[PDB]
């Protein structure tokens, strides 16, 4: 028995040159003597440039190396669900062995423009800012950006828990984060229970380079897998500015040529790659669907930056999270003013459709009045309501951690406040107006929230003026 | 014979080296065809485009799909021309990829067809026509302040989520409805959702098989994207050459072709020039936008839509785009979320054909005047947000409230807007317009209520809207 | 034949060769042991650490001390082992250098006493505690707005001069005394005076007899200073596993490891990265703080000071670091200069353990809302340099008034501030705490003077200033 075999040349920093293994394809995966994996990404004309995808320190000069003539591929199956894994599958969380069947190309070709169908379903995050004014459709690619400390990381996991009751399946990728970060995020999906469909994939910090520049593809191969059955899935990249970090070291240490800011030529590239494989596939296809939630977290709000710009300009629409916004009390700290989301419109029930509109003037005129409140105040009747009406919509658009709300209960409190039945109601009361309406709506009006629930469409007004009325003839103000 | 030998893969830029004397010359097609000879080999079916010669009978390449796969050593056949593509009737109603390889499943182009290389230069001095004539397209705010020119070049530019892919698919709509030309789009840098939805809704409205559609779609490869606007432009160039017609291009984004070129570049190995974009930017930018002129066959116009990354007008894409322009236009994220669309801004949008001589006396009076009063009207509110609009003169209330009048005027509603809205779309005459706007301003209509001018058409509909509310 | 020559000397890096088939792997140490052979050479004892294989039987090596005196073709001897540390019961009590030896001048340490390499594999994912529990430390700020977390890694940020070591010693003061467990302190790039001062204020206390020092320092050469820090953490890391005791691990200026790095890596053959560092700055950093953790064994507690280069939060040393802390402290020289110490920024701070379910709903609510005034505060400050506080409604006279009280209030006298002042420090509660800031933004004092709640702890003190000086 033989197989095609280099010799080590030169070894460090996680880079190991070969030297022979003529017939070796590009991207193909290669061991050495020692039993770790690599991968040839560099193929001289004297000289193989290799990644490792293990620890480096047992490997020396003049080491023999082996082809296996194999790309890389992944487990995929129903077994997944409920388990912490590595990048290339194998199981980190101690609850044993994985048994998984099939198995899938890490790089594969995206759905094709004639398999498309045109995004027409919402995906309810329960956010009541996001799905008011930012909706997300099923197919859908989001970016959320924002500085350090800003809620990125909370907006996400409350999305994966508001897929309860949707037969959707979810997929949390965790990239460059710290271990012990990781294993508070996965007690904290298994206390509300999102661990019954969910699959956690982690590449930590103090792992090779290699593994967190792979880890995304092995998640949307994951993916994959359940959309090309008719499922759904929805999967979180959690810092593909990480990602990119990743593999600007192994660009450097492979003396490949720079860009700027010392980025690869080819990192858009790879991210188009990587982001262009979420999709809705026409019922020929099964009806499947994939949307995926990257990240990118940007230095003191520098939205111009290289990553930043290229993971701009790739999505369907963007969410902008600001520390002023966050710590002036208003969190979530979604800036609705620059925030787009080019889908929304078919991504929204009709009975959101008909407040939204009217929501985005109210915010918007408030927005315009706030620049000039350092000079003319008592200006007119006009800009009071304005100033008055903004005010409490910013109000209703705030709520707390880790409590979803469902989108009848959304509508309604949307309608409510647009309809002007908040206007006589103290600023500083909303919240708790909120609160006690939800509980009246539970207690009384199951009518409205069933109709909603069923047509996706809103009850005649004379009933829900009649519910809101009474409603507001019991309340108590303080 | 020859045959190249690959000696270098180094992603997508790939090395080949052949015999002495019978090199490939720069810009030449190089096809790589590979049937798998054992379980460890992969099919390979990729072409490349040659960059550089390196000497020692080396070239260097940039491949045109994924590398993944080759293997040192492999048969390189050389095809001795640029990329070429089928042209002629054959492909109205067709979606291509850079290649010409059609990628709508309808079928494969007959081997027989006549195809024509993507590299050539510009039309001579000689040869160029420079008459002026305008081009109708029925929206009010660009039939009014920014008109446009037949065999010119347009721009639009703007944020994101601003509207300038519907307001390219309403010129689309509008103009193969009132003119029933050829059109080719060219989707350089194209979204797959979006070009999913631009193909179905070509075949919905019926204006497909007048048109040619190529696409660039993102997950390709820098090469690609670069060379969908040539494939797309050469395709649009045999309509005007051949048979005589008149033609328009429709591209994606123009912003998404100089990232191509800035990734190209680095790839290669150039030093970075300004902001960390190719050298040879200028030079690329002029070579695309100088075959796009009239001559005394035909006249080629253009309508291109830029991206502006976060409002910097400073950006090196934008600012040697706007050397070659004719007509500009600006939308504005401010003025899509007041509902006013298409949000063009009224000042911002310039143009050279607004002369008196060419599009009239009367049509230039009108549209200095509206550009005169919203000017004014953008002043004095600042004044008024420190100062109580009680406290202003009569003239200039009565200043404002033309101006309300006017700005909610330039709106319109689309065909293309029926899938957001339900309200469906309108065509208005630049007669009708001008009309339109010297009533107004002459004081016909300051008893109406501003609210039912928005999203209007013509100007009787205002008083059928009124109608409606009593008023 | 183990044994190598020397080939290059370029500063802190050698080159070694060995015969063939008999390199040392990376992270081992070798031996140069030299006695002048005539008068015109130094006698030398230094030591190496493997860094790259170059290949043609070539070896890269960082040097632990001054390279002064070195000779190509010296003889090089092989360990095959990497640095060891002695650990255990004997260093309790002992202050080490970088390769583990004493330097304490108390007597050397027996040549069989048990000792553990540098290098190790981090902890797993299954092997983590997550328990959050919050550790009090009598500091009025962190108390309140960014509770520090037991079993968790904290981080001081802060530019130069700002009171970073003060922090330090402050912490030190009022936990190392009560922890009942081990205390390792592993200086890494400091002053030498701060560390005799730090030896001689322990051994006073006395709490030297539970305690282990590591001192590399500004002086040495930047191995020193890159293994410095493992030289501490394996010690740590003994305790952590061996016995499963609660250990403290104080560092300081942690910086100082990326900046050694940062000199070396230039010699080394990289490439650099974007503002001069390593391309390998992230891995790095991360092989080292994943190892600084807390299992089902044993529970670590780590502080670290992180010095800010040129006052850039943004600089890549200190933006990778922020992903590894639990709770962060940001010092600002804004604060600084305007008197108010310990300058800890209120808002950049931030803290896992800040949850209505960890310190209760009354403590969130009063941090919440400070956090709220200040933020408001920080908006009004460019219309009250412009055009004054005369503008200002009603409403922010009030937010301004409580404001600068509350930040005034944030301040307090440390223990250690002592020999700068006159006034003793003080430990205050966080029930207290949170009282005094309740009753703050409640009104009660809202006739006070604003300099009467500098420097002080809880509430009633600043009454007692009120009524010392006016009334
Ligand atoms: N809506 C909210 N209400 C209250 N607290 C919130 C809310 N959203 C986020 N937080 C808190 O803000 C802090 C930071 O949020 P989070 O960690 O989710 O943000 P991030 O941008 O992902 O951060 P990191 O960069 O540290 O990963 C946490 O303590 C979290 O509990
Ligand atoms: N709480 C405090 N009370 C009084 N003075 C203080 C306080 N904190 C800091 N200072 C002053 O600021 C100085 C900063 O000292 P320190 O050594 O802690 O700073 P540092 O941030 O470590 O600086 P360096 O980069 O020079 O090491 C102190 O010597 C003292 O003069
Ligand atoms: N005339 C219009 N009427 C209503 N909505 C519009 C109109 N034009 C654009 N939009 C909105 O813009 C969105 C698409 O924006 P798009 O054309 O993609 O902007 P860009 O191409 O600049 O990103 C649609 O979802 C739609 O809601
Ligand atoms: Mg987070
Ligand atoms: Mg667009
Ligand atoms: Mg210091």
């Amino acid at each position: 028995q033989v197989s095609d075999v280099g010799t080590v040349i030169q070894v460090g920093d996680g880079i190991a040159r070969a030297h022979g293994l003529d017939n070796v394809m590009s991207g193909e995966l290669v061991e050495f003597a020692n039993g770790v994996m690599g991968m040839a990404l560099n193929l001289e004309e004297n000289n193989v440039g290799i990644v490792i995808l293990g620890p480096y320190t047992g490997i020396k000069e003049g080491d023999e190396v082996r082809r296996t003539g194999r790309i890389m591929e992944v487990p995929v199956g129903e077994a997944l669900i409920g388990r912490v894994v590595n990048p290339l599958g194998q199981p980190v969380d101690g609850l044993g062995p994985v048994e998984t069947t099939e198995t899938r190309p890490i790089e594969s070709p995206a759905p094709g423009v004639m398999d498309r169908r045109s995004v027409h379903e919402p995906l309810q995050t329960g956010i009541k800012a996001i799905d008011a004014l930012v909706p997300i459709g099923r197919g859908q690619r989001e970016l959320i950006i924002g500085d350090r400390q800003t809620g990125k990381t909370s907006v996400a996991i409350d999305t994966i828990i508001n897929q309860k009751d949707q037969n959707m399946i979810s997929i949390y990728v965790a990239i460059g984060q710290k271990e012990s970060t990781v294993r508070t995020v996965v007690e904290t999906l298994r206390k509300h229970g999102a661990l019954d469909y969910t699959i956690v994939v982690t590449a930590s910090a103090s792992q090779p380079a290699p593994l967190l520049f792979l880890a995304p593809y092995a998640g949307v191969a994951m993916g994959e897998y359940f959309m090309y059955k008719g499922k759904h899935v929805l999967v979180v990249y959690d810092d593909l500015s990480k990602q990119a970090a990743a593999y600007r070291e192994l660009s450097l240490l492979l003396r490949r040529p720079p860009g700027r800011e010392a980025y690869p030529g080819d990192i858009f590239y790879l991210h188009s790659r990587l982001l262009e494989r979420a999709a809705k596939l026409s019922d020929a296809k099964g009806g499947g669907s994939l949307t995926a939630l990257p990240f990118v977290e940007t230095q003191a709000g520098d939205i111009s930056a290289y990553i930043p710009t290229n993971v701009i300009s790739i999505t369907d629409g963007q969410i902008f999270l600001q520390s002023d916004l966050f710590f002036s009390g208003v969190r979530p700290a979604i800036n609705a003013g620059l925030s787009v989301s080019r889908v929304g419109g078919a991504a929204q029930i009709k009975a959101m459709k008909k407040v939204a509109g009217t929501l985005r003037l109210d915010l918007a005129a408030y927005r315009e009045l706030e620049a000039f409140a350092q000079f003319g105040s008592d200006l007119d009747k006009a800009t009071q309501a304005k100033l008055a009406r903004g005010a409490r919509t910013v109000e209703v658009l705030k709520q707390d951690l880790h409590q979803p709300i469902p989108v009848e209960k959304q509508v309604l409190i949307i309608y409510a406040l647009t309809r002007g039945f908040l206007d006589d109601i103290p600023v500083e009361d909303v919240r708790r107006f909120e609160k006690e309406f939800y509980l009246f709506l539970d207690q009384n009006g199951q009518h409205l929230l069933e109709h909603i629930r069923t047509t996706k469409d809103l009850p005649n007004e004379d009933d829900l003026n009649k519910a809101i009325e009474a409603f507001k003839k019991t309340f108590v103000v303080s | 014979m020859t045959r190249g030998r690959v000696i270098q893969v180094m992603g997508p830029v790939v090395d080949v080296k052949f015999e002495n004397g019978h090199l490939p010359a720069i810009y030449n097609a190089l096809k790589i065809q590979h049937k798998a000879r054992n379980e460890n080999e992969v099919d390979i079916d990729l072409t490349l485009e040659v960059a550089l010669h390196l000497g020692d009978d080396t070239v260097r390449t940039i491949a045109m799909a994924s590398t993944d796969g080759l293997i040192r050593g492999m048969e390189v056949i050389d095809t001795g021309a640029p990329i070429s593509v089928p042209v002629g009737e054959v492909t109205l109603g067709r979606v291509f990829n850079v290649l010409g390889e059609p990628i709508d499943l309808e079928g494969d182009i007959p081997a027989d067809a006549r195809r024509d290389p993507i590299h050539r230069p510009a039309p001579k001095f000689e040869e160029l026509a420079t008459e002026v004539e305008i081009l109708e397209t029925g929206i009010k705010v660009v039939d009014l302040l920014a008109p446009y020119i037949k065999g010119g070049k347009i721009g639009l530019f703007g944020g994101a989520g601003v509207g300038k892919t519907v307001l390219i698919q309403e010129l689309i709509h509008n103009i193969a409805q009132e003119h029933g030309g050829i059109s080719v789009f060219a989707g350089v840098g194209e979204r797959t959702r979006e070009g999913n939805d631009l193909y179905h809704e070509m075949k919905d409205s019926g204006v497909i098989s007048k048109t040619a559609m190529v696409f660039g779609q993102m997950n390709e490869p820098p090469g690609a994207r670069m060379r969908v606007a040539l494939t797309g432009l050469t395709m649009a160039e045999y309509f005007r050459d051949e048979q005589g017609q008149d033609v328009l291009l429709f591209i994606d984004n123009i912003f998404r072709f100089t990232q191509a070129g800035s990734e190209v570049s680095a790839l290669l190995g150039r030093m970075p020039s300004a902001v960390g974009y190719q050298p040879t930017l200028a030079t690329e930018m002029g070579q695309l936008q100088e075959r796009i002129t009239s001559t005394a066959k035909g006249s080629i116009t253009s309508i291109q839509a830029i991206y502006v990354p976060a409002d910097d007008y400073t950006d090196p894409a934008p600012a040697t785009t706007f050397s070659h322009l004719d007509a500009t236009t600006n939308l504005e994220r401010k003025l899509a979320e007041m509902g006013i669309y298409p949000a063009v801004d009224p000042l911002a949008s310039t143009s050279r054909a607004l002369a008196p001589e060419i599009v009239g006396e009367e049509h230039y009076q009108v549209a200095r005047k509206v550009q005169q009063t919203l000017q004014r009207y953008k002043e004095l509110q600042d004044i008024i947000a420190i100062l109580g609009m009680d406290e202003l003169s009569d003239e200039d209330k009565l200043v404002v409230h033309r101006a309300r009048r006017i700005q909610f005027f330039l709106s319109q509603n689309f065909h293309v807007a029926e899938q957001f809205t339900g309200q469906p779309g309108s065509y208005v005459p630049v007669k009708e317009t001008v009309r339109g706007f010297k009533e107004i301003l002459e004081g016909k209509y300051d008893h109406l209520p501003e609210d039912a001018f928005r999203l209007v058409g013509r100007i009787e509909e205002v008083v059928e809207k009124a109608k409606a509310m009593g008023v």
